[PDB]
DNA sequence: ATTGTAGCTTGGATGTTGAGTCA
DNA sequence: TTGACTCAACATCCAAAGCTACAA
């Protein structure tokens, strides 16, 4: 249940700028407490999210 | 001391997972980019005809090895001309994709930084011009080999932060930091050799070698310094056909004893989680090559054998030290040790090593009832153990136990209940065949309101202060034909 | 008031972690 | 440069259906 802007940033970093992962994930995981439980139970959903567009 | 809180422990485990997933997705996407047609038509022109023929030698019946030979020579010549192609190599701006410390990750959020974006087109342009860090270099190389229609994998040694490192201060030695970090690569290449039926390891940029890994690999980092930024635990292979295979086994000499400790897979949950990620990234059907590689991994597993040190046998997936057999375990009849351990530090001191497949777990009668099992007629106990005010508890094996079948409910749906007026239901087995368990805070109030025949369900035991255990009545066992009636009452509880 | 309830101060055995010492 | 010790501070697993005093 994330925004368009964050999923866009995440895909752009993952695809071409993964050296910048550390601070982005710091921000996102600090702003999305729910993400923890999502990753733990449904990692494939997250993967496919990133794999779209 | 120097150990952080448990909250930090869990935060590090979660961040480790998240980071790993992101890295693996990065490898997938980069492997897509590598498949770009626009790029391959350009890189194809870098490989002379002679070399193409060497990369696709004629099948040699009498002695397939000679063909392997010609293949390897082509790969070598490809490596040579790749040096000619690239020319400019850039340094990694900040540790590239080598492992970062927790302190570094903590402070990275502290200070923001401008990041020059790399789009697919930028990647293609950089690879064609021959400009970039060693990672982009090797990636281009894999793209070239693929342009020449050879089955070349991109290999990524994923370096998430180490969730086993529980230190607060995680400082690193600055002396030769970069040189030690770049001593071994993060990305390299694997090429399938159809003649010998093995993956050949190729690092054309960093170590500039080709090897046919048997037991030892030149690419696994060695030395405490080097393993502080390069902890080999997730070596991932991406192929032409968008496959994704965990290939650590090839490059880790001690997968089962050492590496396992440092992997999220060390427990059942992480095992399933990682299998889910792989599957999510594995976009192809199984091939015969997979079968060959699995046989290779199986032989590598067979020949890793018992580890040389006591620590490496703590929580080993296959072996247990005699002294680590729990008080509630026995050696399966007729079995013995499967090996020994020379104890480093004591002359002629030796420990007995058992295969875990040969250790049986025993439980007492009560414990079995807690697993919905009673003892068979004339079962004899296998072990006797103390407890507290002491007490001699007998232990039995699974084979001495039987599945408990509770009596059926009557026609009217009346359940037969224990001395406290409750039914104990610790296992699905323990629900009567013609009954169902309804778990709900108000399932009791509901069944009482309908005046129907039920039985409160004791599903577990709450341990609480004072000194006293308490039963957890989480719901109701009713006959099956009354389920929806109960479910209706439950749904309308506000109206009672 | 002869019942309803707040309060009693999970624990005890066993494993994990990093630091340090030794051979 | 190796690993087997020990130390101490937590963490984690696992048992498995109360008891007293006192206010109302």
């Amino acid at each position: 249940g994330l925004t368009v802007e964050d999923l866009l940033s995440l895909r752009q970093v993952v695809s071409g700028n993964p050296e910048a992962l550390a601070p982005l994930l710091e921000n996102i995981s600090a702003r999305y407490p729910q993400l923890r439980e999502h990753i733990m139970a449904n990692p494939e959903v997250f993967v496919s999210m990133l794999l779209e567009a | 001391r120097n150990v952080c809180s448990n909250e930090e422990r869990k935060r590090r485990k979660y961040f480790h997972m998240l980071y790993l997933v992101c890295l693996m997705v990065h490898g997938f996407i980069r492997n897509e980019w590598i498949n770009s047609k626009r790029l391959s038509r350009k890189l194809s022109n870098l490989v002379p005809e002679k070399v193409f023929e060497l990369l696709h030698p004629q099948k040699d019946e009498e002695l397939p090895l000679r063909s392997t030979r010609k293949l390897l020579d082509g790969l070598k010549k490809c490596m040579e001309l790749w040096q000619k192609h690239w020319k400019i190599t850039k340094k990694y701006d900040n540790e590239g994709l080598y492992m970062r410390t927790w302190k570094e990750i903590e402070m990275s959020a502290n200070n923001k930084r401008k990041f020059k974006t790399l789009k697919r087109s930028d990647f293609l342009r950089a690879v064609s011009k021959g400009h970039g860090d060693p990672d982009i270099s090797v990636q281009g190389f894999v793209a070239m080999l693929r342009a020449c229609n050879v089955n070349a994998r991109l290999i990524m040694s994923c370096q998430p932060p180490d969730f086993t490192n529980m230190k607060i201060d995680t400082s690193l030695n600055g002396n030769n930091a970069y040189k030690d970090m770049v001593k071994y690569p993060i990305f390299w290449c694997e090429v399938w050799d159809k003649f010998s039926k093995k993956w050949i390891t190729v690092d054309p940029v960093n170590l500039k070698t080709i090897e046919q890994v048997r037991l030892h690999s030149k690419l696994a980092p060695k030395g405490v310094a080097c393993c502080e930024r390069n902890m080999l635990r997730y070596v991932i292979a991406y192929d032409r056909k968008y496959g994704c295979r965990d290939v650590t086994r090839r490059y880790a000499q001690w997968m089962n004893s050492k590496v396992r400790k440092r992997r999220i897979t060390k427990d059942d949950f992480g095992e399933k989680w990682f299998r889910k990620v792989i599957t999510a990234l594995h976009h192809r059907k199984r091939t015969k090559i997979d079968d060959y590689e699995d046989q290779y991994f199986f032989r590598r597993d067979e020949s890793e054998g018992i580890p040389d040190s006591v620590q490496d046998l703590k929580n080993h997936p296959y072996y247990v030290l005699e002294q680590d057999i729990k008080q509630t375990q026995i050696v399966k009849p007729g079995c013995k040790e499967c090996g020994y351990l020379k104890v480093h530090g004591k002359v002629g001191k030796v420990l007995k090593v058992y295969a875990k497949r040969d250790i049986a777990d025993l439980k007492s009668a009560r414990q079995w009832y807690m697993n919905g099992r009673i003892l068979k007629t004339g079962s004899r106990c296998k072990k006797v153990i103390k407890r507290t005010v002491e007490e001699d508890e007998r232990l039995y094996s699974f084979e001495d136990t039987e599945l408990y079948i509770p009596p059926l409910a009557s026609a009217s749906g009346e359940i037969t209940k224990n001395t406290f007026g409750n039914i104990e239901v610790f296992a699905p087995t323990m629900i009567p065949g013609n009954c169902c368990l309804v778990e709900n805070p108000v399932a009791i109030k509901a069944a009482r309101f309908l005046g129907v025949e039920f039985a409160p369900a004791v599903t577990s035991f709450k341990f609480e202060r004072g000194s006293t255990v308490k039963p957890v009545l989480s719901g109701i066992v009713v006959a099956k034909w009354l389920r929806e009636a109960i479910e209706t009452a439950i749904d309308g509880i506000e109206f009672i």
